[PDB]
This record gives C-alpha cells, structure tokens and sequence, in this order.
C-alpha cells in the first residue's frame, strides 16, 4: 500500500463517518441529525457542486442553417467513450447549397 | 424556541398554559377542544399556542460545554 | 494566566501564553475563552 | 422559516400606499419578528521564515505603533476579548502584531470590529491550524 | 443640513430629466427617507426596498440653480407631451372618487 | 491611479411614503443630516443662529 | 378491494421519501464514484 | 347622569355596559385602560451568570414581560422623581433568580414562581409575581440540562404601556355599541342579503330590534356602549377601570392648572 | 391639475396636491376602505 | 420502427403508476397497484 493523496468526502454518503452512528451519537459530537448531506467541506467551508446541464452524447441531431449562409442542413453527432463518459471529438455533416443556390 | 409569554397581538399571558395543553392532548383530547379547555377565546392567542415548535428540545440534547 | 474550556471533555484550566494551544486533560486541539466575571445589564425591552 | 400574523386589508392613514405596510407597534415590543443576528471574525498568525511570525498580543503605546484609534482596553493579556463584553464599532476584538523584517518595531495587524455593528462577544475560539499556527475565531451576537 | 435646505434627489435609472429633481430637507427620525405619494410616479419607484440617491449643494449659486431651475413645482408639467406627469394616485384617488 | 480625500456630499438609502409632506419636501434622517454638511459663511445677519 | 384515494398517494409518496429523501441524487453520484469509478479509472 | 350596569364581574375580567355618555369620552377611557395606567414591570436585567441555551437578551426579554403585582404602585415614585443615585429602595423593586439542574439525567424547568422579591419599598403589597393560585408554577421561563445554572438578578419599576407593551394592564378591551345599527354608522357587504348573511353580535338580545315600518331618526346619537376589560393578573379589573377614570381625571386637572397658570 | 399649472402658478399647483390629500386622507381614515375574497364570487345566474 | 434503450449517466427521470394494459384479463384499464401494496407499506414488512 502506498499513499497517492487524499480525497475529499461528501457528507452523509457511504465514505462519510456520519453515514451511521444514529441521532444519539449524531448529537454527541455536535451534528443536527436534520442536517441532509450532500455538500463538501474544504478549508472550513461547506460547498457544492451544481449539477452542470450538457447535450447528449452519441446521438444524431438535425438542424435547420439560418438563411445568410450557404449551409441548409446541418447533422451532427457529439461522439464520446462510454469508459468515463468524456467527450472526446465532435463530427458534423452539413448539406452545402440554399434551395436553388449554389 | 420556547414558549411566549403574551400573546403578539392582544397580550394575554400564554406562556403559562403550554405544559397544560400538552398535558390535555396527551389524554387524546382534540387540539380545538384543549384550547376551549383552556379558555382560549380570541383567535389570536390559539394561533400563539397552536402553531409555536418547541424547538428548546432539540437544543437541549446537546452536551454542554461547561 | 486566562482560563479556558476544552471543547470537547469540558474541562476547565487556565493558560500562561506558553503552553501549547491543547486541554490538559484530554487532549483536545479546540478550546474556547471562559466567559468573563463582569456583570452585564440589559434593559429588558 | 416565518410568523403568523393578524393581517388587515385596509387603507387605514395613507401611511401603507405602494407597497409598504403599518406594523403594530405593541406586537413588536412582545417578541414579533425579533431575531438574533451572529457575525464571527477570524485571524491566524503567518509564518514569514525560521522564525519570523506574528503573534496575539495586546499591543502597547510605546513598543508598539501603528495603533488604529479605536480602544485597546477591551483586549486581554493575550489580544483576545472575553466572551460577554459590550462592544461598539471600530472597536479592536483580535489583536496581532508583526515583527519588521530588517522596540517600536511592529506592525499592529489589528482586527476591529465592523464601525456599522454592535453586539456582544458570544464566543470566543482559539486552536491550531493544519500547519500549526494560533487560529482565532470571534462569535459575534446582537439583536435586531 | 437643516430644513428648507435645498437638496437633489435620484433614483436609477435616470431615464428623464425629471427623475432628478430637488426638494426642500425635513429633519425628522428613523432611518428611512419620506417622500410625497404624487412623486413617486414621475420618479417610477415603490417602496419595496428601492433606494434613492441625495446630493448636496455647496455653494450659493448651486443652491439658486437648484430654488430657481430643479425644483419640484416647476417639474409638473413635461415637455414630452404637454401635459402633467404628477396627480392624485392610489388611496387619494380612491377616497376622492 | 490616485487616492487620499475625504467627501462625504451623497448619501443612498430607501424611502418610504409620507402623506404629511409637501411635493417638494423630502424627510431625511437625523443621522443622515449629521452627516452631510452645508459651508455657510458668517455674515452680520447670520451670526447669532 | 376498493379503489385507491389520494390519502394512499400520499403514502406511496412517503414511502418514497423515506427510502430516497431529497439529496438522493448527489450521494448516489459520490458513492458510484468512489465504489467503482476510481478503480476502474486505475486498472485502464 | 352617567350611568354604569355591570353584567359580569370576576377577578381578572368584567363585562359591563356604560350608558348616558358621549362615544368620545368612552373611546377615550378604553385607550386610557389600554395605555396610560402605570404598572410595575422589571426595566433592569444583571445577568451574573449564564449557561443555558438561550440568549442573555432573550432571556431578559422573557423576564420583562412578566406580570407583577401592581397594586399598590402609586405610592412608588418614578426613576426620575427620584433624587437617589440609580436606583433606590423607594423607586425600585429587587428581585432574584438562581436556578440550577443536578444530576446527568432530566431538564429542570425553571418557571415564574422562582422569582424572589429580594427589596421594596415596604411595607407596600408590589414586586411580587402574579400567580393564579398558591400552587401554579407560573410562567414557564426556561430549560436547564445537566451542568447548566441560571443566576439573574433584577430591577423592576414603575411605567406605563405608551413607553413600552410590558407595563400594558390590559390584554383585549372587547368595545361595541349599536348591534341593530340603528344608527346606520355602518354599511354591511353583501352578496344577496345584509341581514342573512351577517352574524348576529352578542348584545343583539339586550336592545329591541328595529320595525319595518320605522323611519330613520336623524336625531339620535350612539348612547350604551358594552365594554369588557380583561387583565394580565397585575391589576384586578376593578382597580383597572378605577386608575384609568383617576388618570383621566389628573391629565385634564393638569391642563386646567396650566391653563390657569398660563394668565 | 394642468388648468391650475396654467393659471395659478406652480406653487398654488403645488399646494393643491398638499390640501386634495390632506383632505382625502382624513375622510378616508374616518370611513374606511377594504377589499376581501368575496368581491371576486359571482352569483348563480352570471357563474351559468 | 426504431427500438432505442438508453443506460446512460445523468438521464433525468420521474416514477409514475402502471396501468394494466393487457387485453387478457378483467385488471385491463385499472391501477396496478391495490390496497394490499399499501397495506405492505404501512406495515413495513411483506406477509411472507
Ligand atoms: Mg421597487
Ligand atoms: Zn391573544
Ligand atoms: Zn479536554
Ligand atoms: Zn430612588
């Protein structure tokens, strides 16, 4: 075993120590057992990680170009690795040439 | 947190009926009925004791620091 | 010198700005100041 | 997260017109809608080299310069305030000095007190901190 | 600053050039300022927490400018469209209907 | 890049209606009027007030 | 049987609550993180 | 001419009825009851030492809205009548509270009853808290866990409600006149009809109910006025209604000695 | 309020608003004003 | 005629009643859920 680094805990989950312990215990070190968990603590100070909204991946979308342009039809996919979902290129397909132009 | 003393609006001492109304709706006496019983006619003094939290209690099980 | 509380046996002491920042008891690295002797008025209202 | 309080919709002297209200006075001196306000302040000592650091003390008038025109009574032996002491704004709660790099010699690092609060000392915190440094923490307690 | 004390009064944003205007400082208690229901329109706030910003003259023709060019009378009526842009609003206009 | 004055000629605060009061009268704060400041120069008429 | 009312929604929701409560979504995300996603973040 | 006719009369509550007077003068008695009738009520709060859970100012809120015995407060002087330095023993009332919980287990209520009348200025009957009987707790003031003490000492002293809620004798002044509206003083909403769709006040019994066929008598001014004064314990009613007519008296004797000295 | 501006003047138009909410604000809190639930329930016949 | 199942991470996602659909018995049209689930619930525990 060697040490790599610490990590850090967010409350209440099955890594915390105040996952059991019940109310008796909860309040015989100073934690309200209303308290809900979910947020990490880092220097004394109690944060949270909003969720962060993003389009889907390995999926085919189809738009519509705007007039001024060349392009009518754009297809796109975000393609990304199932092994820890990250994005890894983008592909496009656009059909060049406005309705009777070009 | 506790109970209060007077009633906001009017000013009748309530803070002396609180263990009397638990103590009426523990023999399963309505809440409305153990106002009554406690000669709670103006709705201000039944809103003071019906909607207070005892939340003292909960302060209470903390250990002390001294 | 100033006493002072552990924060976690409760156990009160006193400190001469050279001892480090512990209880004696227990052991604890927390402790808080001891409230003051001097009285305190307030108006009531 | 609230009260429950008689309401009337009336337009009684004028005094409630766009968006403002008439409280009762009596209700308020009964407990309505009073709160506790806590406001807590913090100081650590800094390591500047071998043994370059700062330190809480009650800074003195000769020694020690730089002293910010607010009290320094209410400080200890030690520059921290007992807790359940009036205080009013601008007034010192941590006092820290620092030695310059090269007797009257030391930077006063002084925390006041906040010129638009008053209250009370609720508590008062000392510890260490990861590297082992002196760590305050001022609770302060007031009501509105 | 005492009263009858000429004094500019805003609110932002200051679209028009009667949302500044000056008036006369009554010295009364409590930590709010009081205005007049009828200017509230012209100034286009409530009181439901907005805040208004106060300047001071400090010079005798400042003071004159303000009496004789900024002062609130003479803001009753709007170039814009000829017509007044202050009037009996809310409970005065209900108690007098 | 410049600093060091002292002008204390503005405030901001929230209001409040007040039925009492003239169209152009504005009630302030005695605070607020202790604040702010107005330079009068003494003159024969004016010195006694 | 007899049909259901709201009063059983509102048990069935209870329930619900009981078992999830309302920051489910983010110690679910810790703990399948920590349980499985590190490890396998290794052995790639 | 003024008649009185009291319909119920208890300790703390008396329900009357005040006939053969203008509607001012009775307006002007209920907000003299309401406000400016003194009453002794604790001002100064020295807190010694304090360990429970609650705030110093929140207890000491709590201690100031504690009913005392006030029957015999006219005698006492107020603060600033008083040439003594602070407070003496004939402008001020001492009391103490020293509360405290033994043992691991339990919480210790500390109530009203605690409260002892250290001083006064005797042998006057003021200072003591009001109790409903001789074994009623009282008030209930606070909680104590184990280790926890309480140890208040107080200064309590004569005022009236206009400076602040606590010396307030009264708790709800119930005041009505003309149920029938008679004279018409009032317009009753309505969806479809006034008189189906509106309760009946509870002295609707004691005056006769006006004919179809009547007029309106233009003429006729408000003449009974049912009032019922309740107390906080610290006055009885009867006391209340007596030092409000005397306070009532002494302010216009006031103005007329002015108006007299002003030649 | 336009025919006192161009009459009289704008202090007299000034102090008209002063006198008209003295006025109303008076009479007003001596007779009183409300609005309630009921104001917004129509009857059968309209409700049909 | 596409026939899609997504195992994805971060779908968001709503539980909701099902409604017997199969036109093979007297359940069709009704919740599938009875009083005996709610029974169970109250209990805590199923009758074995
Ligand atoms: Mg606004
Ligand atoms: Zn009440
Ligand atoms: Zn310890
Ligand atoms: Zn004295």
């Amino acid at each position: 075993k060697v040490h790599i680094g610490k990590v850090p805990i967010m409350l209440r989950s099955k890594f915390c120590s105040l996952r059991t312990l019940d109310e008796v215990d909860l309040y015989k070190m100073k934690e309200c057992p209303y308290d809900m968990g979910g947020y990490f603590v880092i220097n004394g100070s109690e944060k949270v990680l909003i969720a962060q909204e993003r389009s889907a991946a390995n999926i085919v979308q189809v738009f519509k170009k705007a007039a001024p342009s060349p392009i009518s039809h754009v297809a796109e996919i975000r393609s990304a690795l199932e092994k820890g979902s990250r994005l890894i290129s983008t592909m496009q397909i656009k059909l060049y040439g406005r309705e009777d132009k070009g | 947190m506790i109970i209060p003393v007077r009633c906001f609006s009017c000013g009748k001492v309530v803070g002396d009926k609180w263990d009397a109304y638990l103590r009426l709706l523990e023999e399963g006496k309505q809440e409305g009925d153990a106002l009554d019983e406690l000669k709670l006619k103006r709705y201000c003094c039944r809103r003071m004791v019906l909607t207070h939290v005892d939340l003292i209690e909960k302060f209470l099980r903390y250990n002390p620091l001294e | 010198g100033v006493k002072y509380t552990c924060g976690a046996c409760a156990h009160n002491f006193s400190l001469n700005k050279s001892d480090p920042v512990r209880c004696k008891e227990c052991g604890h690295r927390v402790i808080y100041k001891a409230r003051t002797k001097r009285m305190i008025q307030f108006d009531a209202r | 997260a609230g009260q429950n309080a008689i309401v009337a919709i009336a337009c009684y002297s004028g005094y409630n017109q766009e968006d403002s209200m008439i409280m009762n006075q009596s209700s308020i001196d009964r407990g309505l809608f009073r709160s506790l306000f806590f406001r807590s302040y913090m100081d650590q000592e800094k390591r500047f080299g071998i043994s370059i650091v700062e330190e809480f003390e009650k800074p003195t008038r000769a020694t020690t310069l730089r002293l910010k025109h607010g009290t320094y009574e209410k400080l200890d032996e030690d520059g921290l305030i007992a807790p359940g002491v009036r205080v009013s704004g601008d007034d010192i709660i941590i006092g820290k000095t620092t030695p310059i790099p090269p007797y009257h010699t030391k930077r006063d690092a002084s925390t006041p007190l906040r010129s638009t609060e008053n209250g009370i000392v609720d508590q008062v915190l000392l510890t260490t901190n990861q590297e082992g440094l002196k760590f305050v923490k001022v609770r302060m307690r007031t009501t509105k | 600053l005492m009263d009858d004390d000429p004094v500019l009064f805003n609110r932002q944003p200051s679209l028009h050039k009667m949302s500044m205007m000056a008036h006369r400082v009554k010295v009364m208690p409590y930590s709010t300022f009081r205005l007049n229901l009828s200017v509230t329109s012209p100034y286009n706030a409530d009181f439901d927490g907005d805040e208004m910003n106060l300047h001071v003259p400090q010079s005798e023709e400042t003071r004159a400018e303000l009496s004789q060019l900024c002062a609130v009378p003479l803001q009753i009526v709007s170039p814009q469209s000829n017509k007044p842009v202050m009037g009996i609003v809310q409970d005065t206009l209900c108690g007098v209907r | 890049n410049l600093m060091g004055k002292r002008v204390d000629f503005s405030a901001r605060t929230v209001i409040s209606g007040d039925p009492n009061l003239e169209l152009d009268q504005v009630g302030v704060p005695i605070s607020i009027a202790k604040t702010l400041s107005y330079p009068e120069t003494v003159t024969q008429y004016n010195i006694h007030r | 049987d007899d049909t259901i009312t709201t009063e059983d929604c509102w048990t069935v929701i209870s329930a619900f609550f009981e078992e999830k409560g309302l920051v489910s979504q983010q110690l679910d995300s810790f703990d399948e993180f920590m349980e499985t996603s590190i490890q396998d973040l290794v052995w790639e | 001419e003024p008649k009185v006719n009291i319909i119920n009369a208890q300790d703390d509550e008396v329900e009357l009825m005040l006939s053969d007077v203008n509607l001012s003068l009775a307006n002007s008695l209920r907000r003299t009851m309401l406000a400016e009738v003194p009453t002794l009520a604790i001002d100064l709060v020295e807190i010694k030492m304090n360990t429970s859970v609650l705030a110093d100012e929140f207890i000491s809120h709590r201690l100031g809205l504690i009913p005392l015995v006030s029957e015999d407060v006219e005698e006492m002087k107020y603060s600033r009548d008083c040439t003594c330095e602070d407070y003496c023993d004939e402008c001020s009332v001492v009391l103490e509270l020293s509360a405290r919980h033994e043992g691991e287990e339990g919480t210790t209520d500390v109530y009203s009853s605690s409260l002892i009348k250290v001083s006064g200025p005797g042998n006057l009957n003021v200072g003591e808290p009001v109790r409903r009987d001789d074994y009623d707790q009282g008030i209930l003031l606070c909680k104590l866990r184990n280790h926890q003490e309480l140890n208040i000492r107080c200064i309590a002293k004569k005022g009236i409600a206009k400076e602040h809620a606590k010396w307030s004798p009264c708790s709800a002044i119930a005041f009505e006149y003309d149920p029938h509206n008679k004279l018409k003083h009032t317009d009753f909403w309505f969806e479809v009809d006034a008189k189906k769709e509106w309760p009946d006040s509870k002295y609707a019994t004691w005056e006769e109910p006006p004919k179809p066929g009547e007029v309106f008598d233009y003429k006729a001014k408000p003449n009974r006025f049912y009032m019922t004064v309740e107390t906080t314990g610290s006055l009885k009613a009867n006391q209340v209604f007596s030092r409000g007519i005397k306070t009532l008296q002494e302010k216009l004797a006031n103005v007329l000695f002015e108006l007299e000295n002003s030649r | 309020i336009h025919t006192v501006m161009r009459e009289k003047g704008p202090k007299i138009c000034a102090e008209l608003f002063g006198n008209i909410q003295k006025v109303v604000n008076y009479w007003l809190l001596h007779n009183g004003f409300s609005i309630g639930i009921g104001d917004a329930i129509a009857d059968a016949s309209t409700m049909k | 005629r596409e026939f899609k199942i997504f195992t994805d991470v971060g779908r968001v996602y709503r539980p909701l009643f099902i409604v017997e659909d199969d036109e093979s018995k007297d359940n069709k049209g009704e919740l599938r859920i009875t009083k005996e689930h709610i029974r169970k619930i109250q209990q805590g525990y199923d009758d074995d």
